[PDB]
């Protein structure tokens, strides 16, 4: 089939200025090409027949143009009715095809630089039953228009907080808002266990021009809980296939933050490793962390001691898990 | 004056046949050269002229649709009818009868029917955008994702975009009012994107003409408050995951992590593209202690991502351990025995 | 331009003769009740209604106000219902204001009111349900015409 190609998709131009719009046939279609404009909730209105002529009732400031393969619509002076999309059709051969379309807009005033919301502490460490403050700072004044949502991981946004100091649907008293004018606050007090999320904060003080924060994140505080390392030698199967990956495992440690440290035969490994950790645990509050390091079979072979090297707060010195290649 | 006006049934069942009438006005199709065209419009996509009737049974069809299409005309009636074979959700679209007069381009249509294809009625009537599928795209390919609202007036609330990527914050992206499609784009997005909207199939959409690799990130279309919390996002679909890159779909090897009071064991699940791939200990019986990664994203450009346990150290050599893989977009499926070496 | 004439205290009562109340956070909805109930339920039910004189008649121009603590005045902007926290001026400058609805009779239904937003022409408010509860909004209805856009107006003086 002929395939009758637009662009662009959406074209921005001001008041009384020039709107130019493109079709490219991908085969010739000597000048067999008609342009039709539509508008939401009716039906495509034709503008333009055989490339360029003119549909009767059609105002003179539409015209079109080409032949072969490269096609254009102009309108020479744009008026707000003209806001709509613009299809090009070809009935040079059948099927008869249409293109995607380009949709119309006016280019609207440049807008105000955008207000910036900064959220603080990034992390919150705070335990179950305690009470978290979450701060939010607007570089200007928005008076009480702020909104407050909550993000669990994999899921979508949830509005909490409306006006900066009113609850949303179903939110529980213990979620408190506050502040007007520069200075916000996000106080839950009893904190429970489905209240452990990130935090955004949006202003909507000029609609449309909304900007969000870049959150704070909430997370269990507990009792420091030291790693236990477990390091995982390459199988047997992977070793055919000409690549080595050695895994060392942190399982259920806290806080967040450890060091991992690859060695083969005492050489510090750098560039060679990655890493992840998992979401704090729902029952016991820690972390886990996964670290991979990978080798070419040549040089696997070429070695025989491969050890991490652990490092956690809850570790007086640290810890080496290792094994000897063959053994 | 001239006019055309269809008719026929709102809804279809799947594998069942549509038939739409063309009632006309003004000209005759016996009596003229003019001639009547079906043309139909799926939310979000090109116009696609399905078939053409000229006097005397003059028909003419879209090739890849001929085998289910049929155009007639009742030789009293001033009616040309279009019956459609075996339909599918993706024949759901707005069909338009439409004139080819004497200029060769459709100067008439007629104000158009609305067809869906649907099976049955789940989840309503609560208040819901929902979100078109995860997409995996390669750099420079076109793409346009889609949010349908429901269980209100989608036609009369703004909806906005929104961009989240991997491990960041919400970015406000642009809006659309559904009802008229008029859009208030954000300055960083103006000319990135296209924001727009089929008003009869409570839709909006969002699109890009050439996807880069940083255009990989999760995707939310949100309603704005309007009376109750006005302003704000009220509601929201459940996103849409957008992957761009140059990597092909593979399968991934899965790989044992031999153990050794408490013994660690696990599957590599390695080179894979591209995510998701679930793990499943003992299928289902295992959850205590498990912990499955997140993956990583290798220079390669294929994911690896490990699945642990910790169990007694005593059921070792008793009890049987194996890690259910399904990487379900390339159809890969492994259940992988782990033992003590 | 606009210049007010008078306020009424009055009932705004939608199509299933549901009474109009905005609580706490501004959030308009409809409730069954008797007008003692609504006279009851005051200031939450009870609007003050401003007839304004119109240098262009299209027709009775109105602004639609609550008392809480303070006052909020109905608005239309964006085509977003809001209650902006501010008291309806004496006098307003253009011929299109957020706040000025047009009130008219509805053609051939006997006492029924239309409210059309002056910045938005053919957009009128109307009642959605939002699964259980009736809520307030701005629809456009110059093609629909839904029986929605029909509000009884009762004066509480
Ligand atoms: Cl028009």
């Amino acid at each position: 089939d002929i395939v009758m190609t637009q662009s662009p998709d959406s074209l921005a131009v001001s008041l009384g200025e020039r709107a130019t719009i493109n079709c490219k046939a991908s085969q010739s279609v000597s000048n067999d090409v008609a342009w039709y404009q539509q508008k939401p909730g009716q039906p495509p209105k034709l503008l333009i027949y055989y490339a360029s002529n003119r549909y009767t009732g059609v105002p003179d400031r539409f015209s079109g143009s080409g032949s072969g393969t490269d096609f254009t619509l102009t309108i020479s002076s744009l008026e707000a009715e003209d806001v709509a999309v613009y299809y090009c059709q070809q009935d040079y051969n059948s099927p008869w095809t249409f293109g995607g379309g380009t949709k119309v807009e006016i280019k609207r005033t440049v807008a105000a630089p955008e207000i910036v919301m900064t959220q603080s502490p990034a992390t919150l460490s705070v335990s179950p039953g305690e009470r978290a403050t979450l701060s939010c700072r607007a570089s200007e004044s928005i008076s009480s228009n702020l909104a407050w949502y909550q993000q669990k991981p994999g899921q979508a946004p949830r509005l909490f907080i409306y006006t900066a100091s009113t609850r949303a649907t179903d939110i529980p008293a213990r979620f408190s808002g506050s502040g007007s004018g520069t200075e916000f606050t996000l106080t839950i007090s009893s904190l429970q266990s489905e209240d452990f999320a990130v935090y955004y904060c949006q202003q909507y003080n000029n609609w449309p021009s909304i900007t969000f924060g870049q959150g704070t994140r909430l997370e269990i505080k507990r009792t420091v809980a030291a790693p236990s390392v477990f390091i995982f030698p390459p199988s047997d199967e992977q070793l055919k296939s000409g690549t080595a990956s050695v895994v060392c495992l942190l399982n259920n440690f806290y806080p967040r933050e450890a060091k991992v440290q690859w060695k083969v035969d005492n050489a510090l490994q750098s560039g060679n490793s990655q890493e992840s950790v998992t979401e704090q645990d729902s029952k016991d509050s820690t972390y886990s962390l996964s670290s991979t390091l990978t080798l070419s079979k040549a040089d696997y072979e070429k070695h025989k001691v491969y050890a991490c090297e652990v490092t956690h707060q809850g570790l007086s010195s640290p810890v080496t898990k290792s094994f000897n290649r063959g053994e | 004056e001239v006019t055309l006006r269809e008719s026929g049934p709102a809804l279809v069942k799947p594998t069942q046949t549509l038939t739409l009438t063309c009632t006309f006005s003004g000209f005759s199709l016996s009596k003229s050269v003019m001639g009547v065209s079906w043309i139909r419009q799926p939310p979000g996509k090109a116009l696609e002229w399905l078939a053409h009737i000229y006097w005397d049974d003059d028909k003419y069809y879209n090739p890849s649709l001929s085998a289910r299409l049929t155009i007639s005309k009742d030789t009293s009636k001033n009616q040309v009818v279009l019956t459609m074979t075996n339909m599918d959700p993706v024949d759901t679209a707005t069909y338009y009868c439409a004139r080819r007069g004497i200029r060769s381009a459709m100067d008439y249509w007629g104000q158009g029917t609305t067809v869906t294809v649907s099976s049955a009625s789940t989840k309503g009537p609560e208040v819901q955008l929902v979100q078109s599928g995860t997409e995996v795209k390669k750099p420079g390919e076109s793409l346009k994702i889609s949010c349908k609202g429901s269980g209100y007036t989608v036609t009369s609330y703004w909806i906005g975009w929104v961009r989240q990527m991997p491990g960041k914050g919400l970015e406000w992206m642009g809006f659309i009012y559904p009802g008229d499609s008029e859009t208030r784009y954000s300055p960083t997005f103006q000319g990135q994107v296209t924001i727009s909207a089929d008003k009869s199939f409570n839709t909006a959409f969002l699109q890009w003409s050439s996807l880069k690799a940083s255009d990989t990130a999760m995707y939310y279309c949100a309603r704005v408050g309007s009376g109750w919390y006005p302003y704000t996002f009220d509601i929201w679909g459940q996103g849409t995951m957008v992957t761009v890159s140059s990597a092909s779909t593979k399968g991934p090897s899965v790989f044992p992590l031999a153990p050794s009071g408490t013994a660690a064991l696990g599957c590599l699940v390695k080179d894979y593209f591209p995510e998701p791939v679930t793990v499943s200990w003992n299928s289902g019986a295992l959850t205590s202690g498990v912990h499955t990664f997140p993956a990583v994203l290798q220079s390669s450009g294929l994911y690896s991502l490990s699945s642990v346990v910790t169990v007694p150290s005593s059921s070792l050599g008793t009890q049987t351990y194996i890690c259910n893989v399904n990487h379900k977009p390339s159809n890969t499926k492994v259940d992988k025995k782990v033992e003590p070496k | 331009y606009f210049g007010k004439l008078e306020s009424k205290l009055s009932v705004i009562r939608n199509l299933n003769d549901q009474v109009l109340f905005i609580d706490q956070g501004n959030r308009p909805l409809f409730e069954d009740m008797t007008d003692s109930d609504a006279r009851d339920n005051a200031p939450r039910t009870i609007f003050i209604i401003s007839m304004y004189k119109d240098s262009q008649p299209r027709g009775m121009a109105v602004t639609i106000s609550v008392k809480a603590e303070k006052i909020s005045t109905l608005s239309a902007e964006n085509k977003i219902i809001s209650f902006k926290e501010m008291n309806p001026p004496d006098n307003i400058k253009d011929t299109k204001s957020d706040i000025i609805f047009f009130q008219r009779s509805v053609p051939g239904h006997d006492n029924k009111m239309q409210f059309e937003s002056s910045s938005y022409e053919g957009y009128f408010l109307a009642a959605e349900k939002e699964r259980d509860l009736f809520k307030l909004i701005l629809k456009k209805e110059d093609e629909l015409g839904d029986r929605s856009i029909m509000f009884t107006v009762q004066n509480e003086a």
